[PDB]
């Protein structure tokens, strides 16, 4: 284990070694210690803690190999690749014939477990049973998570880790220290079970076993209230409720509605988020929404028979959620109120919508359209990314280790991205890999740990800024058909204005890179197409394109003129967005110099291009037809029309149109 | 204005579940694993923080001492309600324990329905399952198996109710000894460079239960040294329920499991209570004891044979090496062979308390108890034993350089003239190296190491009394292979390799081993000899070296001694 | 004939007491509330 | 069988009232459940029908 | 209410059914393009009615 953990650092004392020696020193140490694990299901030991021992050491060396393997997806990993990559093709397809002895340990470790007396004596014992049991639960969760990555369809494993579960159920009873441990690895094994009905757990576990599991679960740490075992039972919680799991869910769910089922709780909890830790009202959130999205018919019931605690609640939010809140006394917890916002627009969405579905939305809506402030503060402005810093960053870290680069420590999505300052750099291995040499450590908490941090931070708040961005998008797009009727028009079009203004101009700034996020390319353009549209079939524009075009026209010129290339959907849907612009331009002089730039340098071009690769291509040259169709119509065009001859017929398009007529 | 508010919560929060009662299984795994976010949660601060838990932890016997509470009782359960009273009722009918003692112990039990059930053996199905993936580990019992349904059936039953809600009993009186213990240990031996909240729950807690407050030169201990009788006078109590099971108890429970529980609940109890009088003590290192208590705890072994009666049974006996271990330890404590004889030959009043070498009744109680031990033929009073005879040894000549009050016991016992039994008492224990192998037994389970009994803090500071023995012992019997190996395995405890860490911990806990290298005894007699000794006696070099290496990491006064 | 019916007993009461066949039924009770939920949502939106 | 019965009303429920969900009391939902009765027994006329054609080539030994 | 909407529930996520909106706003859209050009073809037409006069 202690050779494994060295060999793990390979960012450097190492003079007589190369990668090949420690790549074969590695492999052989993992078919030694596979061996071990294999044959200790045999041996006769004059006690039972020498044995844990054993056990608890091996399988830790192997959760150790595991984790360092996929944590990382550089050359930094490859020492232990053929290692790693052994170890799994061992513990996941093994042969039928040995299949058995290499799980009958852990079956036997489970089962030495739940028939444990507590004793208040002897604590060395029961601390060394403790760690062994957290080391095999660890072990069992990267398994699975292995399994689930590289995409293996058919996992052997998961027939015993079922039977294994069926013992996890009570192994808590015994221990309190295991909840949080077994937790974890179910919702590993569930989210095995979603990627891959499955296999019932309720046959495995019991009626009787699976309701005491749910009674003595559904209490987050009631008699102590931490936040690390709360964030788990959310997360274990929100990940059975997503797969397919019916009858658990049903019996967490309504309690045997809910009078003592996880929601009456969770009800508890968010009443009170003003005050309550932002890191656990996220995992709160997250499991409102996993509860929703599948068991919508329950908990949207429920809220709306106490909407009275939860809609003054989410208000209060709203309205005192500044935008800004870097500037403020805290740095951290913008992402963290960030995503608490995101989750909630969400929830809100989802109960608009059901209430639409059930034609109760228009008092509701109208009473919550009034607390979008936070939104139009910090929504689709994605903005606050500050390239700058991660830019300086990148090239101080460069200059200083010219070897290992900044792009090195991207995590490979083995685990579960954190909303905190691990969302993409993996510090939890980076202190322990660059904390050898003098830079990291830093004077006054300074150097590389704290830039590494807020980078991270910023990364986890572009996140949750996009999450926002997607939960107000369905929001305001349910609300365009829900306000329909001719009243609160003010409000809602100068709202509408701003967030397309807010698309428009971060079209131009600065973009975030495309290999950490999503390309944002045709994902924030269709919104306002579709805004733009109800707002014209509604007729309520304040016709003030004289500003509004001028960012539509410098993206059509700044974008690279893309019209056959890959971005495809990109440049269709900035057509249809100045095609709505232009008609409500012409629903309104000062327009027509503004206007004649696209009559003049865009139709013109465009047509250009797709009669020559003419030589995909229908559907560009139907809208480029009905764009300029249009776009002559603006009263500024029957006036100009002696200006804007020459600029028409100095690219001779009707030479071209006749050629392609023929 | 003390009330139960915070230690006993209304009802309908327990049975609504809006408030679950911090039973004191929690307190004492927090207190266990020393978790900083449990011991810092807003509950448990609240309820280690109220001045109620602390007048009931510095006085256990009340928390189960008989009284008439029926008005409080009545109150309590007034504003499935009526099975709780009747299981109240019950059990404070057949035990001596209050009503609201009763009525809080039934209302943990509710709350933890859930483990006592998932603590039961498993369904037929999951045996077959297990046969499945077995395709050695024969841990099973399909013998007896029996369907969910049937186990169901059962568990709602009347006399299982009853059964399962004395377990609970017993492991909540088991729970609540551990966690005070643990709780007095976490205070008096607090480790250096914890987190700042816990420092603050510990000065508070402190300053509100026993006004110990370290910014005061002088801190107050008497509440704190007032401790040791509050628990050696419940040992009584605890060893006549070993002796006897409460006979108000329907005979249908008085079953050969129940009695096993009972036992060792019991022997868990005065275990627990041997511990906190033991650190009580070692709180107050150099003074005295009061001699009033020590002469009625020696009475107490003496009629209890060391609580060799209720350990006598071959089936406690994973509970009663400890227990024994334990005990020795607390005798050699309240003995204080170090200080004893340092009395004897300056001859000037400590000044801290009154020593029971004033009291010649003592003396002649402490001779008649080992003598009914050494006769009965009992190992535990071996050490004791050895002890006694080395005062006695030193009393005689003490006596003849001056042919008080002791003299009086001297002449009494007719121990004047003869020196036989004291004599023959250590020659008995001296053969075949007993006293020796039981002294390192002790120490394996009264050690750091994870084969020791207690937490490491624990058998830190039990082998104390051990090392201050074979200090003073060490000069009278000449040096020896078998004293040698007999310290090694206390100061080692027989530990690996990897059970070394850099961790900073109090030095109270580093005491022990400094010692070597404070007391001239034990660094002229073992040190200089053991390297002396080199290589040719090359274990005992080895291992203290080993042993020092790893206990002085921290240590910078000390670091570069090995 | 006690055998025959016991052994007939046996095997439908095995295959009844299966964990897989026990776990579909409460497997496929969420799968329908998922859709109870997502059905009642998409119909309170396209409720006009 | 009672709690099958019970899962399957609910879905008749959440699928009737998804198509449609502002007349329950309409001429659709019973055109389609008539029309769905009428499709069981043709179904079960065709399956015995069948049956009763395999049983007589049986006598065409 | 609640009868008729567990009676016409769907076993499947909820953010899938509100994505549709998307879908139906692309099939909408080229509707009201074909409604834009045909009301431009329109005032052509009628501004050419009042140029003859």
């Amino acid at each position: 284990a202690a050779l494994i953990d060295s060999a793990a650092c390979s960012a450097v004392p190492w003079l007589g070694t190369s990668e090949k020696i420690l790549s074969r020193v590695a492999l052989a140490i993992a078919q030694a210690a596979l061996d071990v694990y294999e044959s200790t299901t045999t041996w006769r030991f004059r006690s039972e803690l020498d044995r844990s021992i054993l056990v608890r050491d091996v399988v830790g060396l192997m959760h150790k190999l595991v984790v360092h393997a996929h944590t990382l997806s550089s050359h930094l990993t490859s020492t232990l690749s053929p290692a790693a990559a052994h170890i799994i093709s061992s513990f996941l397809t093994p042969p039928p014939s040995a299949s058995s002895l290499r799980f009958q340990p852990l079956l036997g470790t489970l089962l030495v477990a739940l028939i444990t007396p507590r004793a208040t004596l002897y604590p060395g014992q029961s601390r060394i049973l403790a760690e062994r049991v957290t080391s095999v639960l660890a072990f069992c969760t990267s398994l699975l998570r292995a399994a689930d990555f590289l995409g293996q369809t058919h996992i052997p494993l998961q027939t015993h880790l079922f039977q294994s579960a069926c013992l996890l159920a009570r192994l808590p009873a015994a221990n309190a220290v295991y909840r949080a441990p077994v937790l974890e690895l179910l919702r590993a094994l569930v989210e095995v079970a979603g990627r891959a009905e499955p296999p019932s757990l309720l046959g495995y576990l019991g009626s009787h076993a699976a309701r005491s599991f749910i009674s003595l679960v559904e209490g987050i740490d009631k008699p102590f209230g931490r936040v690390e075992h709360a964030v788990v039972t959310w997360r274990f919680f929100a990940a059975v409720i997503r797969n397919r799991q019916q009858w658990m869910a049903g019996c967490l769910l309504t309690g045997r509605v809910g009078e003592g089922s996880v929601l009456a709780a969770a009800m508890e909890r968010l009443r009170e988020v003003k005050s309550l830790d932002v890191q656990e009202a996220v995992a709160v959130m997250d499991f409102v929404v996993s509860a929703q999205n599948y068991w919508p018919w329950t908990i949207f019931a429920v809220r709306k028979e106490k909407e009275v605690v939860d809609a003054l609640r989410g208000y209060v939010r709203g309205l005192k959620a500044p935008g800004m809140v870097m500037k403020t006394d805290g740095a951290a917890a913008a992402a963290f109120q960030a995503r608490i916002a995101a989750y909630v627009a969400e929830t809100f969405a989802m109960q608009l919508y059901h209430m639409r579905q059930m034609r109760q939305a228009e008092k509701f809506a109208g009473e919550l359209v009034a607390d979008l402030d936070y939104f139009l503060r910090e929504g689709v402005m994605v903005w606050g990314y500050n390239a700058s810093l991660h830019g300086n960053f990148a090239r101080n870290f460069a200059k200083r280790f010219p070897g290992v680069e900044v792009d090195d420590f991207k995590r490979t999505m083995w685990l579960p991205r954190e909303l905190g300052k691990g969302y993409y750099y993996a510090l939890e291995v980076a202190e322990q890999m660059l904390g050898f040499d003098a830079g990291w450590g830093g004077v006054k908490q300074s150097g590389f740990r704290k830039e590494m941090e807020t980078a991270n931070l910023n990364l986890s708040l572009v996140e949750a800024q996009v999450s926002l961005f997607h939960a107000w998008e369905y929001l305001l797009l349910e609300l365009t058909l829900s306000l329909l009727p001719k009243k609160e028009n003010a409000a809602f079009a100068r709202q509408v204005l701003q967030v397309v203004e807010q698309c428009l101009e971060a079209n131009q700034r600065s973009q975030p890179p495309e290999n950490i996020f999503v390309v944002l390319g045709h994902a924030r353009a269709g919104l306002a197409l579709t805004l733009l549209q109800r707002l014209a079939d509604a007729n309520q524009l304040p016709r003030d394109v004289t500003h509004l075009l001028a960012l539509v026209s410098s993206a059509i010129h700044a974008v690279e003129n893309p019209f056959g290339a890959n971005d495809l959907p990109y440049f269709r849907t900035l057509l249809k967005i100045l095609f709505v612009v232009l008609r409500a331009a012409k629903q309104g002089v000062a327009i027509t110099q503004q206007v004649l730039t696209i009559l003049d340098r865009v139709v013109a071009r465009c047509f250009r291009a797709l009669a020559a690769l003419v030589h995909t291509a229908p559907e560009d040259l139907a809208l480029i037809t009905a764009i300029l169709q249009a776009c002559l119509s603006v009263p500024g065009i029957e006036q100009c029309q002696v200006q804007v001859l020459n600029i028409m017929a100095a690219h001779d398009v009707f030479q071209v149109a006749v050629a392609l007529f023929s | 204005t003390l009330t139960d508010r915070t230690y006993l919560p209304p009802l309908e929060d327990c049975l609504t579940g809006r408030t679950v009662i911090l039973s004191w299984r929690l307190v004492a795994s927090a207190l266990e694993d020393a978790d900083l976010a449990r011991l810092t949660s807003p509950a448990l601060s609240t309820f280690l923080r109220d001045g109620f838990v602390h007048e009931l932890l510095k006085h256990p016997a009340r928390v189960f001492e008989p009284k008439d509470l029926k008005q409080e009782f009545e109150t309590k359960t007034s504003s499935g309600v009526d099975t709780i009273k009747k299981d109240a009722l019950w059990l404070a009918d057949a035990v001596a324990i209050n009503q609201v003692a009763a009525l809080r112990i039934v209302l943990i039990e509710y709350q933890t329905r859930a483990h006592s059930h998932l603590v039961l053996p498993l369904s037929t199905q999951d045996v077959a399952n297990i046969q499945e993936a077995a395709g050695i580990l024969s841990l099973l019992n399909p013998a007896s198996a029996v369907d969910a349904e049937t186990m169901w059936c059962d568990f709602e039953t009347e006399a299982r109710r009853r059964e399962r809600i004395l377990a609970t009993y017993l492991s909540e009186r088991r729970s609540f000894t551990a966690a005070v213990d643990a709780l007095v240990t976490f205070l008096l031996h607090s480790a250096p460079g914890q987190h700042k909240d816990l420092d603050s729950l510990r000065r508070a807690l402190l300053k509100d239960a026993f006004a110990f407050d370290e910014d005061l030169d002088v801190p107050d201990r008497s509440k704190l040294l007032t401790m040791a009788p509050t628990y050696m006078n419940l040992v009584e109590d605890c060893i006549a329920r070993a002796q006897a099971l409460p006979a108000k108890l329907g005979e249908s429970f008085k079953t050969e499991a129940f009695e096993l529980d009972w036992l060792r609940t019991a022997i868990t109890e005065a275990v627990h209570s041997l511990s906190i009088a033991f650190q009580a003590l070692d709180l107050d290192t150099p003074y005295f004891a009061p001699h009033e208590l020590l002469s009625e705890w020696f009475e107490l072994m003496n009629s209890s044979l060391f609580l060799e009666s209720i350990l006598g049974f071959e089936v406690v006996a994973d509970l009663a090496m400890p227990a024994r271990s334990l005990v020795s330890a607390i005798c050699l404590k309240m003995l204080n062979i170090d200080r004893t004889i340092q009395f004897l030959h300056d001859f000037d009043y400590p000044d801290g308390e009154e020593p029971y070498l004033l009291s010649s009744q003592t003396l002649n109680k402490i001779h008649t108890a080992v003598t009914n031990a050494v006769n009965s033929g009992v190992a535990a009073s071996l050490p004791v034993a050895f002890a006694w005879s080395l005062i006695v040894h030193q009393m005689h000549l003490g006596y003849q350089e001056r042919a008080s009050p002791y003299d009086d016991f001297l002449r009494e016992q007719r121990l004047d003239n003869d020196i036989a039994p004291v004599e023959q008492i250590a020659m008995l224990a001296t053969s075949r190296g007993q006293v020796y192998q039981v002294m390192s037994e002790m120490a394996l389970c009264l050690g750091t190491t994870h084969e020791a009994a207690f937490r490491p803090a624990v058998g830190a500071r039990a082998r104390l009394v051990f090392q201050d023995l074979l200090k003073r012992a060490a000069y009278l019997i000449p040096y020896q292979d078998e004293p040698v190996f007999s310290l090694l395995a206390i100061l080692a405890t027989g530990r690996q390799y990897w059970d070394v860490t850099d961790a900073l911990s109090a030095s109270s806990l580093n005491q022990v081993y400094t010692d070597m290298l404070d007391d001239e005894t034990l660094f002229t007699q073992f040190t200089m000899q053991a390297i002396n000794r080199f290589p040719y006696e090359f274990n005992p070099f080895s291992v203290l070296c080993r042993v020092l290496a790893a206990a002085l990491i921290t240590n910078k006064d000390k670091a570069d001694v090995v | 004939d006690e055998d025959e019916l016991k052994q007939k007993l046996q095997q439908i009461d095995k295959t009844l007491n299966d964990p897989a066949q026990g776990s579909r039924l409460e497997e496929l009770w969420s799968r329908l509330i998922v859709l109870r939920g997502y059905a009642e949502d998409l119909k309170d939106q396209i409720n006009q | 069988g009672k709690d099958l019965a019970k899962m399957i009303k609910e879905i008749n429920d959440m699928s009737n009232t998804l198509s449609k969900g502002s007349k329950p009391d309409d001429p659709l939902t019973q055109i389609v459940r008539v029309l769905n009765g009428h499709l069981a027994q043709l179904q079960w006329i065709d399956t015995n029908a069948a049956a009763l054609q395999a049983k007589v080539a049986a006598a065409q030994k | 209410d609640v009868d008729t909407y567990l009676s016409n529930l769907q076993t499947k996520t909820t953010l899938s059914m509100i994505a549709d909106g998307l879908e139906r706003s692309a099939r909408d859209f080229d509707a009201f393009l074909e409604e834009n050009v045909t009301l431009e073809w329109e005032a052509q037409r009628k501004r050419i009615y009042q140029h003859f006069g």
